[PDB]
């Protein structure tokens, strides 16, 4: 609740904006509209492009790269909306930039932003 | 006590520890169910809009389907498809207007038809649930028109094609019956019956006049089109109940949802959604409160349950919210649906005892619709 | 006798008497000094390899043997799709099938047979010693059981840390020993996020305990023909290279053109490159990638040449999905890709990059 | 603010939902986006029809018939929205029902909801 | 004391009482002037958005403007138009993508032009303002493009057509300083010139590299085109400040907005527009706070300000609550804005005092982005 | 004296001295038994007059004189728009300067100059006390002197109580004495928010001391050729009837075919309809705005001929953003407005609602 503290990652509960994988989400989190953690909701489509970040998992002490990928062709959805920006870059490092709408490779073209997923990619280093 | 993204943390903590590994993709949503339910939210005028299909039981968002404006949304009954009727501009609010129906596939949420209307021919109204109505084989939906005058549009979802506008005398919302009949209320305060072929004026008999000019029945009926009940509440909580189970409008006797006292003492209905019935337990559900008899929009903190043969009361629940809308689940042990228009939250109850069981919170701008099938 | 066994391959990985006429071995074409890939200059530069017999060619490039071990048995995934196998399309369930086709090849060893091959195992003293002790008294004399088990042992010598050691210096970084240049790390995060990830990691979410930078998936990317190594083989002008769909058993013609993907370690020295030699330099096999995403006129022209890459061999089947991702990479980030690609060097090949 | 008492006119601010004009309008007040109490804000489209209602004025203690004018072909503007329901009868009463959006006669053509205005237009009775 | 809803009261009270009679119409808004602000609602990714016309004097919307999705706004420094670079799709939030300019005049809020764009060119982003920018003449709009590479759109908006696409450098952003030459910043730390007056190719050349690879420039930088001053913070908030006005960039020296003991007990700037530029005072502002070092796109709820020239700290505004951007207008005695997307409200106050004097709420769903004119 | 004046009106507009053979007086075309209208037969059935001379027929419908002192005289509103003055056409800017022109016309009372009606004046020993005692000794000798006080008399005869009484159920109601019907009130309201506000009420807000149902402005709604009266008329059959267009002074093309807009007072009992009086049944006035919004075959139908309405007479500058409201009155709606009107009927014609209705 303090906005300028520390973030401080959790690893009991994917819907809040402490979640660890979260550490540079903007947007929403797509379980909170009928996606899970790393799939999109029905009707959307799933793009390629992500940014990433390396976020702590206080679970095993382990850091991971994260992929934000969007999941794209709806509105936003309104549920769970978080901004993290921990390592956040500005937009001339793009890759690790999250005001980007990452839409791209997602099937029939689809640009609009519905919220995002957290999977895992790789570990830091 | 464990919440579902409580749940969800542990799995993936336990796929990420045991390596198990999953292609990220795209969901379906399971399989309709009686305990499925929609809440459409209108945003209060918005130019765009939002459905959410929801997990009744686990209180769960599992799916949702953008919309136009103020668009009216349908569920068939068998849980095969949904459908809505909507409207959208070249440039978000201005230029060129298109209405349109989709379909959609109630798994994957895709739509399977995009047909579109001629000649914007929809009513813009906050969402009266019976202004576009399907019939009761799923072929055909049909929605209302104002301008220039009372009309009813015919669109064959089998062939994907608008067909024709029916004209009509001035009536008002759209109840079918049949594959070629539905029923209309007229500012007369007789019911219409419109019997339709693919060609010619369609065929319109009256039924006798059944309320009097100063009594007011509320935009949102709740009609059973498996029961063939219409159950039309009026601005104090009397309640008419037709039966269109025959083919043709038979009127019941009337029933009080309040007391004579408790109408002295202020109550009266109030809300949006105002009524609800359960088929199978014939029952009706209806959104009251104290308030002053101009303050019928208003939210209402408690809901009254009758019988629908005798009227006599069976509960009054006291919600523990602003409540502007209420529906049920159409099977045994039924859930009571409870929609908070200032909170954007729905509170799901257990219709049998009123006590809140779960929510599902942040449903859009102005959440005011609930829709559910009627599966049994 | 684990250890008896890949100490028994070891053997015969170096031994030219499974060759016709004695002039190569396993080792020949597959030089531990060059991660296990072909030095040799023939009528099509280093992209085929030539045989015993001094003439023939193939078709497609000699893979490292490096990290083959990694690699499952051919199967189909939980999703549905063909993953694993050994050569480029597949074709040998794993690398005890694999280790015979060598041996017995006309344009590769070109033994007659097995009994030819048993022949020549039963001539050295060590190894009736050697397969005797490991499966049973008898076992040279009957020509499959000598072949079979000349396999198993070759199979279990690829299968030792010698050709895996997970010892690169993107293996130190991850155990912490050291770090990634700037320009590496760029590589590493560009290669992590672009479509490259799709392809070249082994699982599409969380981390691989051994990871060799390839899903052992079938994909056609849409290469050309090799002209001068199509040629050389003699296979004809009217030859197609099928890819996975020369499987015995698959039959869709939607996997005609399929390759399997390879790892990319070691794939800094081991040009050149696909699966047919096409390319000599790395960077010019991370350019051909931008054949589906740069709107600019250079991304249609083969830096190597000058002249366009060409029509792609197999024309259809291709992964546009994960090809046509909609960012093209610029040369910066190909610079960087470049970098992070040589990290996945074993150290004792880190001298062949200076 | 208990929303189902009686509702109490004032003549003192148009901006709020108790200003006796508004004693049945529906949507969001024009003087709030731009226009005025009686006109339409810039880019929008007056409309021709309109809902009534019998709204009493507590400075003059007469009874007005104020007839609310949709201006329409802009999305609606968020700024003081209300909804009084005084005398407003349902949808088959459609000159004095509220949820229906008056924008015919519109230039344009234009039926989007953006705001109301509230001009009395006549004498009550 | 007297609200502008209480003035509009009493003077409507008065009009009925003398009988006064007057035509319902559509407004103009008043002319443009240093005052007049804009503010923009990106709605938190909406596929729909919304631009508030705002008298900064009296606090006042006196106009909107209705967007697509993530819309670049414009407006030109002499008051003689606004613009947006724009994105709708064919159904709501999915099908036909078509992205767009819009000419706008200021004071009837109309469209004069309307120009698509091409294969959909638009690079879809936070807001941010110099992705989109004006030639100093007004004739030429330029937008920035993303996918599949770098690029900058051409938009002829005296002949009302898009021209063409830019090949640039692994660079960003758009700081127009002639009719035919722009800047833009490049990943390698330099600027690059562009120089485009022709339909041939242009002319790219690059500046010195003036920071290094660890200090990271914000993605709301102020740039001045009347100055040609580009003042760009970094995370820390050492400032940037280049020159422009002669052609080609001069780099000024650097000051730090924050004194070290500042630096070490948690100060950072963070917000969206955090910086702001007062052209005729030479003057700089900066929203900062005490934050950890990656909560840099947090709100803040101070003010810095300081003289350009030397660096030296005029005041720090303690603003009373928690703002995104920040803005002045460019007349002599200034007005501090000072937007809160959590609040969605404009608090508007004395830029000399920092004094609050007066705000507008009720700003959309999350707005971020303040625009005003250089009148002067 | 102002009593006096109208006093002296009073006279003359019942005086057929006025016109040429004596026949004719303004109270022959504007009866007092008919709300100031027009019951005679002529060959165009009751469309238009027949003048003096017993066979010229005018080309316009007798309007009612009832409430048109309370029309502003002919100028331009603060919005910018023409408004009042007298005649359909609004040539005339106000009552003072209307009267004399029936007194000349040849199609109507056909006195030949002034002079002739001074004359006529002197001849009466009553007009020479009456008229000297208000504007001087020797006003009824020179010709232009008498004209124009006989001119102002009838104007302010006009301007009585007698003209505009005010005592139609409608202003009983709104008086609070008594209450509308049901059907009356559905009337009313659809009177006020359907598009018929927008041109027949006087304000377009706030409410008026003395409404009168029209705005005063000038409108082309589109009407077409009444064939029988412009036959009778003899102006022939391509003329073309400009409207607002022939005042004098007005010369723009935009004002081609505008009319100004009547008094809806006494609409029940004036009987037939529009300029040119080509509507017989108040039914059919109502009807006739259908053309621009229903969508259904019988809109275009003129019920009283049972073929379509005929082209507009003069089909530019129609009031198009008016008429063309989106909506179409269902014949519920049109009952309703015709109780609303019949309630606008003065008390001393209510009587004249039957006519059997
Ligand atoms: C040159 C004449 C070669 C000699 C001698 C041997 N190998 Fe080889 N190898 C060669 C080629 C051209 C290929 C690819 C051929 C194709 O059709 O795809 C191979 C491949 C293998 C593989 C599979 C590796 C992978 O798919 O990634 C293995 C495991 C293999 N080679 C092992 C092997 C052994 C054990 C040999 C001696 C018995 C042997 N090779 C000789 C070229 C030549
Ligand atoms: C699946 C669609 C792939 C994507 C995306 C990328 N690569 Fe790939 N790669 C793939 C295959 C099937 C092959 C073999 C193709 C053949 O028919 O020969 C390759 C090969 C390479 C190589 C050559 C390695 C070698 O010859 O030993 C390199 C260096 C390589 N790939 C790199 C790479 C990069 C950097 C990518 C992102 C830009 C990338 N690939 C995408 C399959 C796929
Ligand atoms: C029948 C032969 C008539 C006699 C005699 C008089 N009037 Fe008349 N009146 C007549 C017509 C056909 C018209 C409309 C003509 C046109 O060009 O529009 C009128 C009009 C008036 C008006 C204007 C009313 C209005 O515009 O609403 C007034 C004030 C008027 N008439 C008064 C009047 C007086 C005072 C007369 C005796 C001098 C008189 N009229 C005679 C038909 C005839
Ligand atoms: C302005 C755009 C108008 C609107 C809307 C309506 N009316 Fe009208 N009305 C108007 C004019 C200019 C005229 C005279 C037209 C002409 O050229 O003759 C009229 C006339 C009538 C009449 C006849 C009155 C008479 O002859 O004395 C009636 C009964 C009437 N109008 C009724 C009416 C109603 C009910 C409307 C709502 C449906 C309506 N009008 C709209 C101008 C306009
Ligand atoms: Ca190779
Ligand atoms: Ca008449
Ligand atoms: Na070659
Ligand atoms: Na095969
Ligand atoms: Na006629
Ligand atoms: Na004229």
């Amino acid at each position: 609740t303090d906005p300028r503290a520390k973030w401080v990652p959790q690893d009991n509960d994917i819907q809040a904006c402490d979640y660890w994988r979260h550490c540079s989400i903007d947007g929403n989190i797509c379980d909170c509209s009928g996606g899970s953690l790393t799939n999109c909701p029905p009707g959307t489509k799933l793009a390629t492009a992500s940014w990433v970040a390396s976020c702590y998992n206080p679970t095993d002490g382990q850091s991971y790269l994260i992929a934000y990928r969007d999941c794209c062709g709806y509105n936003v959805s309104g549920r769970c909306p978080c901004l993290n920006t921990e390592g956040e870059l500005p937009v001339y490092r793009p890759e690790f930039a999250n005001d980007i709408i990452w839409c791209f490779g997602a099937e029939d073209d689809a640009m609009t932003y519905h919220c995002t997923i957290s999977p895992i990619v790789g570990k830091a280093s | 006590q464990e919440t579902q993204g409580q749940a969800a943390a542990r799995a993936a903590a336990a796929d990420l520890a045991a390596g198990q590994d999953d292609e990220p993709r795209i969901l379906e949503a399971p399989a309709p169910d009686a305990r499925r339910v929609y809440v459409n939210d209108p945003a209060h005028f918005a130019a765009v809009t939002q459905q959410f299909v929801i997990d009744g039981e686990a209180g769960r968002v599992i799916g949702m389907i953008d919309g136009g404006f103020l668009p009216n949304p349908v569920v068939a009954d068998d849980g095969s498809f949904i459908a809505h009727a909507s409207t959208v501009f070249s440039r978000i609010a201005r230029g060129e207007r298109t209405d349109y129906v989709e379909v959609f596939d109630p798994v994957t949420l895709l739509p399977t038809a995009d047909i579109e209307l001629p000649d914007a021919p929809r009513f813009l109204v906050g969402t009266y649930p019976w202004m576009t109505s399907l019939t009761p084989d799923g072929k055909t939906l049909l929605f209302y028109q104002f301008s220039p005058a009372p009309a009813v549009g015919v669109v064959d979802l089998e062939g994907k094609a608008f067909k024709r506008m029916l004209d009509v005398p001035d009536c008002y919302h759209i109840f079918p019956t049949a594959p070629d009949t539905f029923f209309m209320h007229c500012r007369d305060g007789s019911l219409a019956k419109v019997a339709f072929g693919t060609e010619g004026t369609p065929e319109i008999t009256h039924t006798e006049v059944f309320h009097p000019e100063d009594e007011f029945l509320i935009n949102h009926p709740a009609y059973s089109q498996k029961a063939g009940r219409l159950v039309w509440p009026t601005y104090t909580g009397k309640i008419h109940q037709i039966d269109l189970s025959s083919g043709d409008a038979k009127f019941l006797p009337a029933v009080e949802a309040l007391t004579e006292a408790e109408r002295a003492d202020g109550w009266r209905p109030g809300g949006w959604q105002q009524v609800a019935y359960h088929r199978a337990l014939d029952r009706i559900y209806l959104l009251v409160d104290q308030r002053d008899e101009w303050r019928h929009k208003t939210a209402s903190r408690f809901v009254v349950v009758l019988d629908a043969k005798t009227g006599e009361r069976l509960a009054k629940f006291e919600m523990g919210h602003e409540i502007d809308s209420i529906n049920v689940s159409q099977d045994e042990k039924p859930l009571l649906y409870a929609l908070s228009t200032g909170d954007k939250t729905l509170y799901i109850h257990d219709a049998e005892s009123g006590e809140e069981l779960r929510s599902v919170n942040q449903l859009g701008h102005g959440p005011q619709v609930i829709t559910t099938a009627d599966m049994g | 006798a684990d250890d008896a066994l890949a100490a028994l391959g070891a053997q015969l990985f170096v031994d030219p008497a499974l060759s016709r006429n004695a002039t190569q071995s396993c080792a020949t074409c597959h030089d531990p000094a060059r991660a296990f890939t072909d030095p040799r200059e023939g009528k099509a530069g280093l992209a085929v390899s030539v045989g015993d017999d001094g003439q023939s060619h193939g078709d497609r490039n000699t893979p490292t043997l490096g990290y083959a071990a990694l690699v499952p048995a051919f199967h189909r995934d939980a999703n549905g799709k063909y993953k694993g196998g050994q050569f480029w399309d597949g074709r040998a369930d794993d690398l005890k099938q694999q280790a015979g086709q060598p041996m017995l090849n006309p344009v590769e060893m070109a033994m007659p047979d097995r009994a030819a091959v048993a022949a020549r195992l039963r001539d050295d003293p060590a190894y009736r010693t050697g397969f005797e002790a490991l499966f049973g008294k008898g076992v040279l004399d009957d020509p499959e059981r000598a072949f079979d088990a000349a396999a198993e042992a070759l199979a279990a010598y690829q299968a030792t840390g010698e050709f895996s050691p997970f010892d690169s210096k993107y293996d130190r970084v991850m155990r912490g020993e050291e770090k990634f240049t700037p320009l590496e790390e760029f590589g590493y995060t560009v290669f992590i996020t672009w479509n490259c990830r799709l392809c070249h990691m082994q699982r599409k979410q969380g981390v691989a305990e051994r990871e060799t930078f390839t899903n052992f998936e079938y994909h056609n990317i849409g290469l050309p023909v090799n002209e001068t190594a199509r040629e050389a083989s003699g296979l004809g002008a009217d030859h197609v290279d099928h890819g996975l769909l020369a499987r015995p058993g698959i039959e869709d013609p939607a996997q005609s053109g399929r390759f399997k993907v390879p790892s990319l370690r070691n794939v800094a020295v081991t040009g050149p490159y696909m699966h047919n030699g096409v390319f000599t330099d790395l960077r010019t096999a991370i350019l051909f990638y931008n054949k589906y995403t740069s709107r600019r006129p250079e991304a249609k022209i083969n830096p190597e040449t000058g002249a366009p890459w060409g029509e792609p061999e197999v024309a259809r089947n291709l992964s546009l999905a994960e090809l046509q991702s909609g960012l093209m990479l610029d040369d910066g980030r190909v610079d960087a890709l470049v970098a992070f690609l040589e990290t996945l060097t074993d150290r004792r090949y880190e001298p062949l990059l200076e």
